[PDB]
């Protein structure tokens, strides 16, 4: 067999009305979560999300729902972001590399949305139970 | 849009 399942990847930004002491001008906030009635968690065993090194203890890391990071800054940046599955064998996990992008002030908030796709061929039984719980499709 | 400097 071969399972699909989807992952959505996606992000907000906006201005703050205030910088913060430090000079950050941005709240934004990344995710990884399934699509509408997809609970991801039966096949994720965690989200690592690699912030940019100027950010204090930058790879942060959710082992459950919701999968995602809430910050404030003064930059965009590329943020890799490695999804883990509750597997016993390959493939482990799958990293992605994301454009956190912020607006321009003045230009509306970002409000980005991503989807990806991923396939799996013969997984274990207990492995394929999991995915198929998350919403996953066999083709 | 401001961007973290890669070099």
């Amino acid at each position: 067999c071969t399972v699909q399942v989807r992952l959505e990847l996606g992000h907000r930004a906006q201005l703050r009305k205030k910088p913060t002491t430090e000079g950050f001008t941005h709240d934004w906030m990344v995710f990884v979560r399934g699509p509408e009635q997809c609970d991801i968690q039966h096949f994720v065993e965690k989200v690592v999300f690699w912030l940019h090194d100027s950010f204090p203890k930058p790879r942060r890391v959710c082992k459950e729902p919701p999968y995602k990071v809430e910050e404030s800054g003064y930059a965009g940046f590329i943020m890799p972001i490695e999804v883990h599955f509750k597997n016993k064998e390959e493939p482990r996990k799958v990293c992605f590399t994301y454009d956190l992008f912020l607006n321009l002030e003045g230009n509306p908030p970002v409000n980005h949305l991503r989807c990806e796709k991923l396939t799996f061929n013969n997984p274990t039984t207990e492995f394929r139970y999991k995915l198929l719980r998350a919403g996953g499709v066999m083709v | 849009a401001p961007r973290k400097q890669l070099a």
